[PDB]
């Protein structure tokens, strides 16, 4: 049985948003959805 | 980094001293020849992109070595490395000469340079050298006494500034050694 | 230190620029304000002896249950130590009046003081109300100028804003 | 027993220490002077013929409080490389005196600086050759001008110190002396008269 | 508890910079946090692109005609179509990155490059430079990058936008690690071609081998001297600017040292922590001699004590003053001052100022006395 | 001793020169400061005792140097160093008043750190007395006069250092 | 270097002037041909650093193994120091043409560098070969046959001056050795 | 790093000597046998794999020690690292023999090496003995005298490039030393 960490995609969805940098544009288009 | 104000705030919290009126004489000065201050910095940034190319050929026509085959100044690359040494030593020697105190001088330009150009094999002969044509270029400047370029100003005294880059350029050249 | 001077050349450094005229330009403010922020400099250097002494029993005033057992001022060189900060702390403003910055309030009073107030069980209530005994008391024409007054107030209440 | 710093002193109030360590309150002198600590140094034989023979002996050997700046043997060996070389080479000829006195007298300054009275200080001063020349020892690292003392301080006999430095200290307003050559004298009379402009040249009515 | 949270945790959502920057080394010189802000002008763009050519090449010259290389992925940055990170990611996987920091390199030197570029921080223990030799050597370049920034510690630290940076952390687990982190970014003067040798090694200054020290303090436990850390490093480019009561900056060797001199000073030292090591005993119990008579003298101050204001006469005459915190005592001003000449007055203190600085010169003599056989003495 | 009269007359006269614009400049600053130097020369002579008393007890009252083992702990001492303090304030004064540290060099300095290292007085604490000394001085004659007074007292504390 | 010749003239020396002075010895070298020495040590002064270097880099082209693993030229340090050692003995030997005497050439830096060179482990023969290049292009400049150079001098021949350094190159490769 | 024909090149650089025909024998020699070269890398790259397990095994056969209990290959851990160590020195040797020049293996292969396997503990002796055999296992691949599969290739001399190879492997092996 290998050992296979959780890849950062997986990982990218439980961010928290932070508007004063480029990550706030990500939670522009996660909004409007 | 510090200035000339701080200086005497350091020298005063060294022994948990108020400033008092006997500091404030060296300082009360410092304001009263200031805009000699700036007239005298504002005569080097003008020319400061003439006295680096003035400083390195003059350095070259001195040690030709330096651009003899596999000399440090041989290639391209290590020729505009030597003109964007000179340039940042002469803006951090016009930090100072503004701040009115050599301290951001030699903790972010000077501090671990002479292991900089041991460990490049930069000559420090010729390192000495680009420095003092460039610090006879700074009291030519400031006291108005270039060959062929006059600065309007008002008319004065203005020897001390000029001594005290004088001051400012031999601690960059003990330094390099 | 964090002043008119080494903000500008530190924007300049970061950028690696000559000292451009915005930064010979931020220098001339420097000669216009220091003759009112240097007058309060001498005027607080030389009655430091009845400012401290103000300030300190009125602390104890607005809390009197600092004398108490097992409290901060308990005991006589407790109270000795609480006169000391007092003086650290109007010391630190005269140098920043002579600065011309918050650069040694923010080197020597204020990184820090959060942890070992807390550690040390220091109530900072009790700091900041001497604190503002002495911004309260300022007759603008008798203890200083108007200008000069004013750059010690700002002085004052960045240190308060700055404790709580 | 305790304050681990004793005293001096005899009779009641006293601790066990003479007064003055050894009942000598005011002591004999034993440091030499500036030449002698120099010769007897080993490493400024260069520095020491010089002052001899350029007659600076004399000024150091005064009693006033010096302030010397000796480079050593190093220092002077040092000047090999090509730009110091074109500096200081005519000073080898044995007329140009007058000039070695001035590099000379660069290096001597009247006060008693000590290292540690130099730690995070920038002073400005005059050397005997009338130069100003700065002295700043920022973060234990001493300067005079663009000397870097090596070895600190040697004590000498009248409150004079010796600061060993790496390089010579070249002074500010100084002028190499330009090597000796033949006097030359015009060989045309009327070559020199073509050179002049005569005033209908100067009005723009000739040539 | 006076430190809640570290760094390599995520920022809490209570502070805007983390607890540890607000009292390390982090608020004094340049190496702090720059941010890309959501809209920028054209004119800041710049201020980041600078910082990251300050920080991914690791102070380097880097002429117009080798940024014509990278003239494609800037252009996704300041589009805004790169963060900070992928931009990050883009420039370890060009070839300019490659010919500087890898293609002359022991693998040793450029583990520890890219820890010093990617992130800000030494190479911790053995076992993470391990893991990563072994995450090349299967995998190739391209995967190597994606192991240091695609894991936990990238993103709780710089997140996706700020600059890499050196972090003065405050917190060391492995201790050596800040010796190491001041000894890898060599102050704001050095370079890694200047480092690592690939200067002098190279030809014409070109094609050099990027050599490493320090490899043998990786692997077994021993820890870098102190001279690469206090001589040349980020600590005194990112100074306090302060009177240290011992200066911990060193002075430079003095050439014709003899062994006379480090004979005396090493007899001053052990005669003064000789003398520290039993003044010790004897302060805070014998300290003060009015202590045994303070419980003695408070049962008859505590006589006469009146709140309002005008008491003791004393006789006809009406003046007196009392009623103050710290006068009601009998202490003035000069009461609360006397702990501020402590450094040359308390017999104790003293003994500790003269005794480091006894160290301090004694440590410099015996580099200088590392050099023997043409090496000539003097007479002081 | 020479005051700026005589290092200016010393100047000219050691080259046979006269006195040209330049000492005519140096000899009207000393002119016009000279007022103020009498000054605050007379209100120093009117304090000197409180002016000991209060840097005294600002710089090394309560320390451990006047408890046992401390240099002044007995009051021989105690009267010694209160006595060498009202040397360095006389002296500065006259300093001031002259506009020339050369009097300092003559009487004060000569041999000064050489007695203190003999008898083992404590150079630090002396130095801290004499800036305390400097801070009321200024204090009580106001910022020019304190600035003239301190340049002296700074060169008492160099030349002791 | 400063002190090589005499230069009597002094006035007001008391020591110096009503003296007896080096004027039997330190005259005679002066007057001979002082001015063909000096034009030598010019041509040395200019030239230095293109020498050492050419010099290194002739060693390290012969023999690669210095510059392998495990040879004496790897490491950051030792390339800065070998080159640092060349152009001292460089400087030492330029001094001892200027001179005309051999003496300090012996006691400041030919005292006892074999055994410094054995005891760090230093190879001999590679040096040997490194001083005889600097001897070629010293006698090379000497006799004003560089290929690559050229200086301007007053024409005449300086052959018993070329031999000379070729006497103090040999001086140091037999000590050395 | 460099390769056979920037070799002369950095050669000719040290004097500014355009390369001529004198020089271009080498290189037009290096050309002729340049698909000798590719044949004779292609047969250690396909036996690559048996090479490291025929080294480290013949190894061990000589030494128990180092499986023994302690030893330095006794964890399956220090076995795979060993493997893998011979691997990239096999690598390396391989990348060399095909630039037909050393300067790629002695600065990303050996250059810390040594100190390397002093500070890990890593026993030499059998380091040389595992390098030695890969020497051996080269020269019958290249000579084409290995006792089991031989190569099917044009006839022809190859005892040139096999004493290339043999002259990277004692390089290899006196730099770990
Ligand atoms: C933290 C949580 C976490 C997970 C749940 C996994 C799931 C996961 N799988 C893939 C990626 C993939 N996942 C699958 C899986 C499948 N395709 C099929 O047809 C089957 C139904 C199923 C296997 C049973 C395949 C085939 C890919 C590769 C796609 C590709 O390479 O193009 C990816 C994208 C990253 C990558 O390309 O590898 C992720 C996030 N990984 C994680 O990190
Ligand atoms: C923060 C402060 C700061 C500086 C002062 C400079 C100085 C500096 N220069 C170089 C690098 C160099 N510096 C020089 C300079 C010179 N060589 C000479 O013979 C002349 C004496 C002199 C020019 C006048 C040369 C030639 C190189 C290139 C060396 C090489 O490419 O091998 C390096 C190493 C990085 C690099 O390779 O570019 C540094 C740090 N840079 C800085 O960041
Ligand atoms: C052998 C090679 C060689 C050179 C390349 C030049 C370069 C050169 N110029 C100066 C000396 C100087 N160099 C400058 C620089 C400049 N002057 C200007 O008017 C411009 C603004 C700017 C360059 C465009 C200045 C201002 C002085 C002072 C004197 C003057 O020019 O008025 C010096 C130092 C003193 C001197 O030697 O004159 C040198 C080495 N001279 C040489 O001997
Ligand atoms: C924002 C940009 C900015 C500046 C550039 C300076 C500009 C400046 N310089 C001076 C003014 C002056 N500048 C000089 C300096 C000199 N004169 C000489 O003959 C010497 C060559 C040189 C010495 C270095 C002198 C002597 C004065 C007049 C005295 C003084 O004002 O202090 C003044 C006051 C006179 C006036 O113009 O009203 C100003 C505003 N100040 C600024 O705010
Ligand atoms: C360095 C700056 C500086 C100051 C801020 C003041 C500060 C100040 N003034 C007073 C002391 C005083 N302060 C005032 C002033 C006032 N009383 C009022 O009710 C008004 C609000 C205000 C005038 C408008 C008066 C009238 C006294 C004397 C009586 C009193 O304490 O109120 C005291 C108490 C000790 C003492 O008597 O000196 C202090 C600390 N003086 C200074 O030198
Ligand atoms: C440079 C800036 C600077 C400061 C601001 C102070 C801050 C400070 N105060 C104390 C230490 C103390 N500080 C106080 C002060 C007070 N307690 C109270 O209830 C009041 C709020 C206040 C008096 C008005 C007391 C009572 C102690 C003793 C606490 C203890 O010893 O545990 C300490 C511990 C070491 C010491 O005893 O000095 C420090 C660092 N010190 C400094 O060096
Ligand atoms: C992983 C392990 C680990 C530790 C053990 C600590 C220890 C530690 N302290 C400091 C840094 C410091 N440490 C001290 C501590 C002291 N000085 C004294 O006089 C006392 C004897 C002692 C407190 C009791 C002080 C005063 C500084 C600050 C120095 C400065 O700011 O210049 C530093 C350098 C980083 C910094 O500047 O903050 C480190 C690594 N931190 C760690 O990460
Ligand atoms: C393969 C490696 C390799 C080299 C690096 C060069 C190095 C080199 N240069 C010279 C030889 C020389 N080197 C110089 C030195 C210089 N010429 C100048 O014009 C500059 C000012 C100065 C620095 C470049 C001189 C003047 C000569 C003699 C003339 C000549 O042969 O070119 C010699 C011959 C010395 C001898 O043994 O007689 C060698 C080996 N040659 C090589 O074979
Ligand atoms: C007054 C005259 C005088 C000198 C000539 C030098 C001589 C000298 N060189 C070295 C020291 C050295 N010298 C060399 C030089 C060389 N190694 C070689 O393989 C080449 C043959 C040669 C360069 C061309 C090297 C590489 C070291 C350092 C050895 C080491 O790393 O320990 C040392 C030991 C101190 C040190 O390590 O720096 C000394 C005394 N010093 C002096 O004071
Ligand atoms: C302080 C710096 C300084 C110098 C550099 C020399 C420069 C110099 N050389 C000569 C003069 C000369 N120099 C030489 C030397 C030579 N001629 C050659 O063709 C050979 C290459 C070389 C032999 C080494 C000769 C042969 C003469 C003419 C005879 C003589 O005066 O010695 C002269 C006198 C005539 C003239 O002005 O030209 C001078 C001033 N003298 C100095 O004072
Ligand atoms: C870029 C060039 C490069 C190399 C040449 C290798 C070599 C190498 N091997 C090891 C590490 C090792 N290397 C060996 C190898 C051996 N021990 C023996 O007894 C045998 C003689 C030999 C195998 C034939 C072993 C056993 C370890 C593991 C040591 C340990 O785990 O404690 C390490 C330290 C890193 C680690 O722990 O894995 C390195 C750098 N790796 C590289 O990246
Ligand atoms: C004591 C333990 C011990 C061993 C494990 C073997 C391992 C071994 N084989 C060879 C010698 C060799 N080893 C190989 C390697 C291989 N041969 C092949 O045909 C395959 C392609 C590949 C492994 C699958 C080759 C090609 C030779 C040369 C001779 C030949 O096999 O034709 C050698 C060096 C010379 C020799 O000793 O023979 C050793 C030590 N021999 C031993 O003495
Ligand atoms: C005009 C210039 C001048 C000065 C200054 C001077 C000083 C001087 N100070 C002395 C002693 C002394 N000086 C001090 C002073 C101090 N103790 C401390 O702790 C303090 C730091 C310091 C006072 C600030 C003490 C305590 C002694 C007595 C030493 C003893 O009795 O052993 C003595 C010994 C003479 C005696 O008292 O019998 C001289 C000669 N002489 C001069 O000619």
């Amino acid at each position: 049985v290998t050992g296979a960490v959780s890849s950062v995609n997986m990982r990218r969805f439980q961010r928290v948003p932070k508007v004063s940098g480029f990550s706030a544009k990500v939670t522009k288009k996660n909004v409007n959805k | 980094m510090l200035d000339a104000f701080s200086r005497v705030v350091v020298n005063s919290d060294a022994k948990a001293a108020y400033v008092g009126g006997s500091d404030l004489q060296a300082l009360k000065s410092f304001i009263a020849d200031g805009n000699k201050r700036l007239d005298a910095v504002n005569s080097i940034v003008s020319n400061a992109s003439c006295m680096v190319s003035d400083a390195v050929s003059g350095m070259i026509c001195e040690n030709p070595g330096l651009i003899s085959p596999g000399g440090n100044c041989y290639t391209n690359r290590r020729m505009a490395a030597c003109l964007r040494d000179g340039e940042i030593i002469l803006r951090y020697v016009s930090y100072a000469l503004l701040a009115g105190d050599a301290s951001v001088l030699e903790d972010r330009c000077l501090n671990g340079l002479k292991e900089t150009y041991i460990a490049l094999g930069v000559p420090t002969n010729s390192s000495i050298r680009a420095v003092s044509i460039m610090k006879a270029q700074a009291v030519a400047f400031i006291t108005n006494t270039a060959t062929e370029r006059k600065m309007s100003f008002a008319a004065g005294d203005c020897t001390s500034l000029a001594s005290e880059v004088a001051s400012y350029f031999d601690r960059v050249g003990a330094a390099i050694s | 230190m964090k002043s008119v001077i080494t903000t500008v050349v530190s924007a300049a450094d970061a950028a690696g620029r000559f000292p451009s005229n915005s930064d010979l330009e931020s220098i001339q403010g420097n000669i216009q304000r220091s003759a009112a922020r240097l007058e309060a400099a001498e005027k607080l250097a030389g009655n430091h002896e009845a400012v401290v002494k103000e300030a300190g029993d009125a602390c104890f005033a607005k809390y009197a249950y600092l004398k108490n057992p097992g409290e901060a001022g308990e005991n006589q060189e407790k109270i000795n130590k609480c006169y000391r900060d007092v003086d650290h702390y109007m010391r630190l403003v005269n140098y920043c009046l002579v600065v011309g910055g918050t650069g040694p309030l923010d080197e020597w009073g204020i990184a820090g003081a959060r942890e070992v107030y807390r550690t040390l069980n220091l109530p900072t209530s009790a700091y900041v109300a001497s604190i503002a005994y002495t911004r309260d008391r300022l007759c603008v024409p008798r203890d200083m100028s108007a200008q000069a007054g004013v750059e010690f107030s700002a002085y004052l209440d960045y240190l308060i804003n700055a404790l709580s | 027993a305790r304050t681990a710093y004793p005293y001096t002193g005899s009779g009641y109030g006293s601790a066990g220490v003479p007064y003055g360590q050894d009942t000598y309150g005011y002591k004999a002198t034993t440091a030499k002077s500036i030449t002698e600590t120099a010769a007897q140094a080993g490493v400024f034989n260069t520095f020491v013929k010089l002052l001899n023979e350029s007659g600076v002996e004399k000024l150091v050997e005064q009693a006033g409080p010096y302030t010397v700046f000796a480079p050593t043997d190093d220092a002077f060996a040092a000047l090999l490389e090509p730009h110091s070389f074109n500096k200081l080479a005519t000073l080898l000829r044995p007329e140009n005196n007058d000039a070695l006195r001035k590099v000379l007298m660069h290096h001597v300054i009247p006060g008693a600086f000590t290292s540690a009275s130099l730690m995070d200080r920038a002073v400005t001063v005059k050397s005997l050759a009338g130069e100003p020349i700065s002295i700043m020892g920022l973060n234990k690292l001493v300067t005079a001008g663009t000397a870097k003392v090596v070895r600190a301080d040697v004590p000498c006999a009248n409150g004079c110190i010796i600061h060993a430095v790496s390089s010579v200290i070249i002074p500010p307003n100084y002028v190499p002396v330009p090597q000796p050559t033949k006097p030359v004298f015009p060989r045309s009379v009327i070559a020199e008269i073509a050179k002049l402009p005569t005033p209908r040249q100067a009005l723009g009515l000739d040539p | 508890k006076v430190v809640d949270r570290l760094d390599s945790q995520p920022s809490a959502a209570f502070e805007q910079t983390k607890q540890v920057y607000t009292f390390s080394r982090y608020i004094l010189g340049p190496h702090r946090a720059v941010v890309a802000p959501v809209a920028m002008d054209p004119s800041e763009k710049e201020v980041v692109l600078r910082a990251v050519y300050r920080q991914v090449f690791g102070n380097a010259y880097i002429m117009e005609e080798e940024r014509a290389e990278l003239r494609v992925m800037e252009s996704q940055f300041l589009l805004g179509e790169l963060s900070v990170k992928e931009l990050v990611r883009a420039l370890a996987k060009s070839s300019t990155y490659k010919v500087r920091f890898f293609e002359g390199a022991v693998q040793y030197r450029f583990i520890e490059l890219c820890f010093k570029h990617l992130l800000g921080r030494a190479p911790d223990n053995h076992e993470e430079i391990a893991v990563h030799m072994r995450k090349y050597q299967q995998e190739g370049y391209d995967a190597e990058i994606d192991s240091y920034l695609d894991a936990g510690e990238y993103d709780n630290v710089f997140g996706d936008d700020t600059v890499p940076f050196l972090r003065f952390r405050g917190v060391y687990t492995p201790c050596d690690s800040f010796n190491r982190q001041c000894a890898l970014q060599g102050g704001w003067a050095n370079s890694d071609k200047a480092m690592g040798g690939a200067a002098l090694s190279g030809y014409n200054g070109s094609d050099g081998r990027q050599m490493s020290t320090m490899i043998g303090n990786y692997i077994s436990g021993k820890p870098i001297p102190y001279e690469k850390v206090a001589a040349d490093t980020p600590l005194k480019s990112t100074a306090p600017n302060w009177y240290a009561r011992p200066n911990p900056a060193l002075a430079p060797q003095p050439a014709y040292v003899s062994a006379k001199e480090i004979a005396e000073l090493r007899s001053r030292v052990s005669k003064l922590e000789a003398a520290w090591s039993v003044a010790v005993k004897q302060s805070a119990a014998a300290k003060d001699t009015v202590e045994t008579w303070r419980a003695a003298a408070k049962e008859m101050a505590a006589m006469r004590g009146i709140s309002p204001m005008g008491e003791a006469y004393f006789g006809g005459i009406a003046q007196k003053v009392d009623n103050g915190a710290l006068a009601q005592l009998g202490n003035k001003a000069s009461s609360y001052k006397k702990y501020l000449y402590a450094i040359e007055t308390d017999e104790v203190s003293r003994l500790e100022v003269d005794l480091e600085e006894a160290k301090g010169q004694l440590r410099v003599l015996e580099a200088a006395m590392a050099k023997s056989t043409p090496m000539t003495r003097t007479a002081e | 001793m020479q005051d700026a009269i005589t290092s200016v007359i010393n100047a000219a006269d050691v080259q046979g020169k006269y006195l040209d614009a330049n000492s005519v400049e140096k000899l009207r600053g000393y002119f016009q400061t000279g007022e103020l130097r009498v000054r605050a020369a007379a209100t120093i002579a009117a304090n000197a005792a409180t002016i000991i008393k209060e840097a005294v007890a600002k710089s090394l009252l309560y320390s451990d140097i006047t408890r046992p083992g401390g240099n002044m702990y007995t009051t021989r001492r105690y009267a010694a160093c209160i006595r060498d303090l009202d040397y360095y304030l006389r002296y500065a004064t006259y300093g001031m008043l002259a506009g020339d540290p050369s009097i300092l060099d003559e009487r004060v300095l000569n041999g000064l750190k050489e007695t203190y290292n003999s008898l083992g007085v404590p150079i630090g604490a002396t130095i801290q007395a004499i800036q305390a000394m400097k801070e009321v001085t200024g204090s009580l004659v106001g910022s020019d006069a304190g600035k003239e007074m301190g340049l002296y007292f700074d060169y008492i504390c160099s030349g002791l250092s």
